[PDB]
């Protein structure tokens, strides 16, 4: 008898009142989980952040689908949010690989 | 003429504050702010968003001040969003708008009144010092400021300090109990520091209780984030708990409003004098993105440096006070915390000469040239023992010394 | 997008079904007007999600 | 056979034959255990090694792990 309801939000310019009306829209869904979807924003920033920090004022997790930052990866801030798409540092990881491989130590990162 | 806007929710001597308001010296320069009082509850942020947006429509507001008296760090939190996303500065100063967060933002204009972990940290170990226990253990959770304590005790300490056991629990995994009853194991010093939430702080006292290792020869002590309310105190906080907190006693309400005024009207003034300009943008709360062209980038510059005739109230880079003024409680056998010493300017202060416990048998002693010889304090050493000497002219005074010789050697 | 979004619908599905397996099942509030209390199973199903394994 | 008090000097003498001159000394609830901590006693301070004893470790019941593991670290 579990039932699921539909609910998605589109897009407005700003961010103060995407905020604002995404937080109000939430609170009157009592939604579980909060999904966003966006790799090319007009816009630069890549901000799904006040959904997050909205979401962990109640501790409702949050599951990124496409940045890719490492700004999220800090649970410390981030305490309510997840994404499955591993951040750059993996690729640290794959050059390590990559090292164990051709058999190079000394590199030069910047 | 700079608009200021005050905030109140929760219970509060709103009268005496505006009786109050103009009690400061703002005659020798041409500021007339003008200061507006609202009263607010603690609904829900968007409220507060809704009350923020009709004051700077209205009132063309440059500056804001919230006061509260909840123990939710989420009011800053969301206040740090709308300081950096309005060119008009927030400032904090009691109750929720007072516990500092991890960080403000690049364009964020929020300041609050409180010392930094750091200060904490070294007032802490002053304390460790004034009475000599220099054998301890930190224990803390994954609330965000934790990487910032512990990497400064261990500068500060890197005397014979000896650090023997450092623990970090994470709280968020359940059924975790026996495993931090097993864990707790390790603890052999006498002392240990915790930093966590308030119940956080419940959860592992109640493990403790379950360890038994609380009881008599073990004392805590804790930041002022673990207290926060005096009025209300937690279940089984034991008898003897050790902290310093933020002196909101003879530091009142009306205080904080008259410093917050005079600290937003002199930086103004110094903005609209060194550079002869004022950075008093139309203060429009529907899309802002347009009205934070006027950006200052001096103001913020001009917001560090403040003094009110004796009261140096400059603020550091990430957001918080460079002098606070600081007092310690203790909890007695009766749930209350008392006053027991001041801390301000690198300076520690105990009422208590010696600390009072919850075999031993003290020694007197007289100075002989080869067998006992006494001096005065470095500017102890080691190998030598402090000394307790009593002055007659008052409350009796006692200076410490360092004692040694032949027979302090057997 | 398109095979990201069923991917992360379906451990959605799962998870909320998983969770629906225990007890202490609670709601969020109203927080739009006067709910400033926390949802209280918010680590706990945060702990139910980090468990969660999946082969589709 | 041989009571306790034979192989409790029959385990001294194997531990004298290794060296192992630091030990200590647990005993439950069981009966007897008084006779063994004599003789251990008295064993002890009349022998040529000088052994290292730490103090007896004595259990009370079922050890709850709450006061019982305090001795037993
Ligand atoms: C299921 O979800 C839809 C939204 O996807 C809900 O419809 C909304 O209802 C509210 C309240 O009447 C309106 O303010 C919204 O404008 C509606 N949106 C849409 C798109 O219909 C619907 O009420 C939900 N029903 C259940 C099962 O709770
Ligand atoms: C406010 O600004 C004044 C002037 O720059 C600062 O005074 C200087 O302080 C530094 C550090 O002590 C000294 O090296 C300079 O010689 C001082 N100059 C003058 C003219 O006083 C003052 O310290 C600043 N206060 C804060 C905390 O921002
Ligand atoms: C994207 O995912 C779908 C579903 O797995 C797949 O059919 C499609 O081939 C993928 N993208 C492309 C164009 O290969």
């Amino acid at each position: 008898k579990i039932q699921l309801n539909a609910t998605s939000v589109t897009h407005k310019p700003n961010a103060i009142q995407m905020a604002l009306s995404v937080c109000e829209d939430l609170i009157s869904s009592q939604v579980y989980a909060i999904l966003v979807s966006h790799p090319p924003t007009p816009n630069d920033h890549f901000t799904p952040t006040p959904v997050s920090y909205t979401a962990g004022f109640y501790r409702i997790p949050v599951l990124g689908l496409t940045t890719r930052m490492s700004i999220y990866s800090d649970k410390s801030i981030h305490l309510s949010f997840l994404r499955t798409v591993p951040p750059y540092s993996h690729q640290s990881s794959v050059w390590f690989e990559m090292m164990r491989v051709y058999n190079w130590n000394h590199i030069i990162l910047l | 003429s700079i608009g200021i806007a005050v905030i109140l929710v929760g219970t509060s001597d709103e009268v005496a504050i505006k009786d109050a308001h103009e009690k400061d010296d703002f005659h020798h320069l041409s500021v007339v702010p003008r200061v507006e009082l609202v009263a607010m509850n603690e609904t829900d942020p968007k409220s507060i968003i809704t009350r923020i947006c009709d004051l700077m429509s209205d009132r063309k507001i440059q500056g804001v001040v919230l006061a509260d008296d909840t123990d939710q760090e989420a009011i800053a939190q969301i206040l740090d969003f709308i300081s950096a996303q309005t060119l008009t500065p927030i400032l904090g100063i009691h109750g929720g708008s007072s516990m500092i967060m991890a960080d403000k933002d690049e364009s964020s204009m929020f300041f609050q009144f409180g010392p930094s972990i750091e200060q904490q940290a070294s007032v802490m170990l002053n304390i460790m010092e004034e009475y000599d226990w220099y054998i301890f253990s930190i224990v803390t959770t994954y609330f965000p400021g934790y990487q910032d304590f512990v990497n400064k005790i261990r500068s500060t300490i890197e005397v014979g300090w000896e650090l023997e056991e450092v623990l970090l629990l994470d709280m968020s995994l359940d059924d975790g109990d026996s495993k931090i009853q097993n864990q707790l194991k390790k603890l052999q010093s006498p002392i240990i520091l915790l930093y966590c939430t308030k119940e956080e702080a419940t959860y592992i006292f109640e493990v403790a209780n379950s360890v038994g290792l609380t009881g008599y020869g073990y004392t805590w002590i804790v930041p002022s984030l673990v207290a926060g309310d005096t009025d209300t105190v937690p279940s089984e906080f034991p008898t003897g708990l050790i902290s310093v907190s933020y002196d909101e006693w003879d530091y009142g309400l009306p205080a904080r409003v008259r410093d917050g005024i005079a600290i937003i009207t002199t930086a103004a003034s110094d903005m609209l004098s060194e550079h002869s300009f004022i950075p008093e943008p139309k203060s429009s709360c529907y899309n802002t993105h347009e009205k934070r062209i006027y950006q200052s980038n001096m103001l913020n510059r001009y917001l560090i440096n403040v003094t009110f005739e004796g009261r140096n109230l400059s603020f550091s880079e990430d957001g918080y006070q460079m002098h606070p003024k600081l007092v310690i409680i203790l909890l007695n056998k009766e749930r209350k915390w008392e006053r027991v010493g001041k801390w301000k300017d690198k300076s520690l202060q105990m009422k208590y000469y010696v600390w009072p416990r919850m075999d031993h048998l003290s020694i007197v002693t007289l100075e002989e040239a080869p067998f006992v010889i006494v001096e005065s304090v470095d500017p102890c050493m080691r190998n030598t023992v402090p000394c307790q000497k009593r002055i007659i002219s008052e409350e009796p005074g006692y200076i410490k010394k360092c004692c040694k010789g032949f027979c302090i050697d057997i | 997008e398109s095979a990201h979004i069923s991917d992360a619908v379906g451990v959605v599905a799962q998870a909320v079904h998983e969770l629906l397996e225990k007890e202490n099942i609670t709601d969020p509030p109203r927080g739009c007007v006067g709910n400033t209390n926390i949802w209280k199973t918010g680590p706990l199903f945060k702990r139910v999600l980090m468990s969660s394994k999946y082969a589709d | 056979g041989a009571s306790i008090q034979q192989q409790a000097t029959v385990m001294l003498k194997i531990m004298q034959d290794y060296d192992w001159h630091v030990f200590s000394l647990v005993t439950t609830i069981f009966p007897g255990y008084r006779d063994f901590i004599s003789f251990i006693k008295t064993t002890v301070d009349n022998s040529f090694v000088g052994w290292d004893m730490q103090n007896v470790i004595t259990l009370d019941t079922s050890f709850e792990d709450a006061k019982t593991q305090v001795q037993l670290k």
